[PDB]
RNA sequence: CUUGAGUCUCGUAGAGGGGGGUAGAAUUCCAGGUGUAGCGGUGAAAUGCGUAGAGAUCUGGAGGAAUACCGGUGGCGAAGGCGGCCCCCUGGACGAAGACUGACGCUCAGGUGCGAAAGCGUGGGGAGCAAACAGGAUUAGAUACCCUGGUAGUCCACGCCGUAAACGAUGUCGACUUGGAGGUUGUGCCCUUGAGGCGUGGCUUCCGGAGCUAACGCGUUAAGUCGACCGCCUGGGGAGUACGGCCGCAAGGUUAAAACUCAAAUGAAUUGACGGGGGCCCGCACAAGCGGUGGAGCAUGUGGUUUAAUUCGAUGCAACGCGA
């Protein structure tokens, strides 16, 4: 509907996928789509090619509005993780910073145990 | 050559010219430490050479030769866990030696019905852009640059 | 390093805001000793005046606020 | 009598203990907002979650548990242990200079207390985590293993339990005996003091001398040289088991044998193996080249089969125009 031209964008990045969606300056979400929402499975589902292609069908899924920079909201080390906000760099807009949100506790909950070999 | 790589001996000129490259070109084409045979192929090339293709047989020896010669190519090295097709550039004498082979493989893929005709016909072709020597220099240029 | 016991104050305050901000990232996150040379009493004294301030909101406990 | 041991005055440092507040991250849930078909997981999926609108994202709320950075084999404590911040109550240590008591000391069977985690009782609370269990991946069979769930428990109160590789595998106390480098905490004096330089304590880490030790190693914080007292050991296995006593709600703990059986068991160090590990450097080993073999005919050797017999030996490289 209406315009921005400068957003803010979400890479949430697991080591089993990466989903990204835009909003701006609100949280008021525009355009979402999943590595996994593209057909891959599996470990494609977990590349930076995905990634590369998640980067392009939310840039067009959100076009329509006709954002022109960005701000990017990094968060979790999914695997190769600067390609897609590179892809969106390419895609036309002009990132204005990137911000690691990795959550970061305080010792506030006890983790899983993690996996043994 | 594991400890230090040795030179190769410098070969003595040709009789005929006093020219160098002209006798390692004889020696490409020997066959069977045949020389005599090779020489006279090569000089009975060289002459028919300085007719139907202008004087100056010499000189069109390297009109071909620069027509043929390379200048890069590919040398499949696992520097990274795989032979990766990497091209690089030669130096001077990497590209005559090939030159010289595309030259007298090609002649030997012509028939013609003399070995003379042979290698006269494909020395012109090459040295005005024709044939099949020219073609496998094309193709060591194309798959240069395709990895 | 051997900042204060140059300076010799008896005892760095938490008010003195100025004066923290450099012993701080711009994270908000308090930076070692083997950093920035402050003998360990100090850094002691550092660390409490810090947290008391990062209570009264005069300096961020991060930057995610 | 005052040197041991204590008391007083002034201070210093500290995750020492008990109680009560409070803060900010994060997890989960709830509420909506934005916003749709995936999320989640994996070897790959499935179970699961998502059209009742997830996931992602924003705002608000609720609740529990734990306290990133500082943070350091740094500190404190008898040990177990102790980590946001603030207050209240409270223990110990250390230093300086004095004053005071006048052997008031050390050790300790029995005894009393403290004592990680798990566990037990009663009542709470319950976010995360997670024995057991459930389900999915699933074979003569499901257990393996991995996932998705998940109760007890983990938390609080009050009771028990009293055991750990509860370890420095080193009982407590005192005296003495060459050094070097640190960390931490005092304190005296002093250069012009800050910085900085001389001291002088407490604690603590690492080298190493004599000496000691089977050796490894220990080495002023002794495993050195001595003294006081206590605990404990007497081949391995049987066995920290049986019986009995004591303790406990229970699980069990504690004290603690013998028959029998073996001729060893064990400690430290030494030399080699342990290549489906590393690193280095060689060789026509590869690379760069040239000519071949593998296809055809024939020569010859071997295998095979046949034969009356197809003589016998040589069989990966290192047998096969080899003995011949
Ligand atoms: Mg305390
Ligand atoms: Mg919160
Ligand atoms: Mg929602
Ligand atoms: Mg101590
Ligand atoms: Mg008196
Ligand atoms: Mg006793
Ligand atoms: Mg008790
Ligand atoms: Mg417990
Ligand atoms: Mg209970
Ligand atoms: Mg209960
Ligand atoms: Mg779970
Ligand atoms: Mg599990
Ligand atoms: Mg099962
Ligand atoms: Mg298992
Ligand atoms: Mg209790
Ligand atoms: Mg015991
Ligand atoms: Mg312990
Ligand atoms: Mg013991
Ligand atoms: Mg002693
Ligand atoms: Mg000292
Ligand atoms: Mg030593
Ligand atoms: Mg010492
Ligand atoms: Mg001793
Ligand atoms: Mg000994
Ligand atoms: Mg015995
Ligand atoms: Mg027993
Ligand atoms: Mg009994
Ligand atoms: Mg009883
Ligand atoms: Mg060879
Ligand atoms: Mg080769
Ligand atoms: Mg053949
Ligand atoms: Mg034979
Ligand atoms: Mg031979
Ligand atoms: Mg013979």
């Amino acid at each position: 509907r209406k315009q921005v031209s400068d957003g803010v964008a979400h890479i949430h990045a697991s080591f089993n996928n990466t989903i990204v969606t835009i909003t701006d300056r609100q949280g008021n979400a525009l355009g979402w789509a999943t590595a996994g929402g593209s057909g891959f499975r599996g470990s494609r589902k977990s590349t930076p090619f995905a990634a590369q292609v998640a980067a392009e069908r939310c840039a067009d899924a959100v076009k329509e509005y006709g954002i022109k920079n960005l701000e990017v909201m990094v968060k979790g080390p999914g695997p190769g993780r600067e390609s897609t906000i590179r892809a969106l760099n390419a895609a036309g807009f002009r990132i204005t910073n990137i911000t690691d949100v990795t959550p970061i506790p305080h010792n506030g909950c006890r983790p899983p145990k993690k996996r043994r070999v | 050559p594991r400890r230090r790589v040795i030179g190769q001996r410098k070969i003595l000129p040709d009789p005929k010219f006093g020219s160098e490259l002209l006798a390692k070109f004889v020696n490409i084409l020997m066959v069977d430490g045949k020389k005599s045979t090779a020489e006279s192929i090569v000089y009975s090339a060289l002459e028919t050479l300085a007719q139907r293709s202008g004087k100056s047989e010499l000189e069109a020896f390297e009109v071909a030769l620069e027509n043929v010669r390379p200048t890069v190519e590919v040398k499949s090295r696992r520097v990274g866990g795989s032979t990766y097709q990497v091209p690089v550039e030669v130096r001077p004498v990497r590209r005559n030696a090939l030159a010289m082979r595309w030259i007298v493989e090609a002649a030997r893929k012509r028939g013609d019905k003399s070995m003379a005709l042979r290698l006269a016909n494909e020395l012109s072709d090459a040295a005005e852009n024709k044939g099949t020597a020219v073609k496998k220099r094309e193709d060591v240029h194309r798959m240069a640059e395709a990895n | 390093f051997c900042r204060f016991t140059a300076e010799g104050v008896q005892e760095i305050d938490y008010k003195d805001i100025a004066t923290l901000k450099n012993y701080i990232t711009e994270s908000g996150k308090i930076v070692p000793s083997r950093i920035t040379g402050t003998r360990a009493k100090y850094q002691r004294q550092l660390a409490r005046a810090i947290k008391r301030a990062r209570y009264l909101s005069l300096l961020p406990y991060t930057d995610r606020h």
